């Protein structure tokens, strides 16, 4: 995470050379996408698939579409509701949209099908159990 | 000779990824090819026991992640595994005109744990799905 900080301040401040508002389209996404796909997040990836996965969220995420009104973050998490890309223009705006969340996170917010957190529930659950009876 | 016509669980073997090559190698021996020029294209039958081109070669126990196939077309389920009745695993001339924009690429790996690649297969998708979803949602095939 540090190392894609600094990168997309490194490549910001190339472009944007000291100016207020940089233009979301002459934002320098081709290289925050291939060092992200590359070296940071990617250096770790020694197969083809997760590189793939790796490259399709990369491809998702930092793009123009990104700045405009209606960006969707994640589509049909509950089969009907989706999560919106804030339109905030400070820091403290996108902090209050994550505070906003709500509390009924499901693997599908990742991308993954809501099935993928049964069997892990249902362990913990049961491990739950067992920890409680153990201690009695 | 009777080697070709017998139907293989890619489970069961004890190197699934070389009985992969050989049937490549076997294909690209007859028609004096090389490797390289065969891409392998899949069929999956509803029912086992099916006619057995001499191309082609029948795998059981592949089991689909996450999708389920109906007459060679992809959509994504909510269910966990699919079982896949019998796969024809058909060697052509690879005539390098890239995808289709509605064919995923499936890692096809030996067991749950996914620790072991073995080969890959091409499928073809269906309705407006999204290849980026079945990439997202971890669509794979088991050997067992």
């Amino acid at each position: 995470l540090r190392s894609a900080c600094d990168t997309v301040d490194t490549w910001l401040d190339d472009t944007a050379k000291g100016r207020q508002n940089i233009s979301p389209d002459k934002i320098p996404w081709s290289a925050l996408k291939t060092l992200m796909a590359q070296s940071i997040y990617g250096g770790r990836v020694d197969n083809e698939f997760d590189q793939r996965l790796l490259n399709t969220f990369l491809e998702r995420l930092f793009t123009t579409r990104s700045f405009d009104s209606e960006f969707k973050l994640a589509c049909k998490v509950d089969g009907h509701k989706d999560i919106q890309m804030p339109d905030g223009i400070r820091r403290e705006e996108f902090v209050q949209w994550v505070e906003l969340l709500p509390d009924t996170q499901t693997p599908s917010w990742l991308g993954l099908p809501n099935n993928a957190e049964r069997v892990l529930l249902t362990t913990q659950g049961v491990d739950m159990i067992s920890k409680m009876l153990k201690m009695q | 000779k009777e080697l070709k016509n017998i139907h293989v669980c890619l489970g069961g073997l004890f190197v699934p990824e070389a009985y992969i090559t050989a049937t490549r190698q076997y294909v690209a021996q007859a028609n004096s090819w090389s490797l390289e020029e065969l891409c392998l294209e899949v069929n999956v039958t509803t029912s086992q026991g099916a006619t057995l081109d001499a191309c082609s070669f029948g795998v059981t126990g592949l089991k689909l992640q996450g999708a389920t196939c109906n007459n060679n077309k992809l959509s994504l389920s909510n269910a966990i595994s699919t079982a896949l009745p019998l796969t024809q695993l058909r060697w052509v001339k690879q005539t390098n005109t890239e995808k289709k924009a509605s064919v995923v690429t499936l890692p096809v790996y030996l067991n749950f744990t996914r620790a072991d690649l073995i080969f890959t297969v091409d499928f073809e998708i269906a309705t407006k799905e999204d290849p980026r979803s079945f990439y997202e949602r971890g669509v794979a095939v088991l050997c067992t």
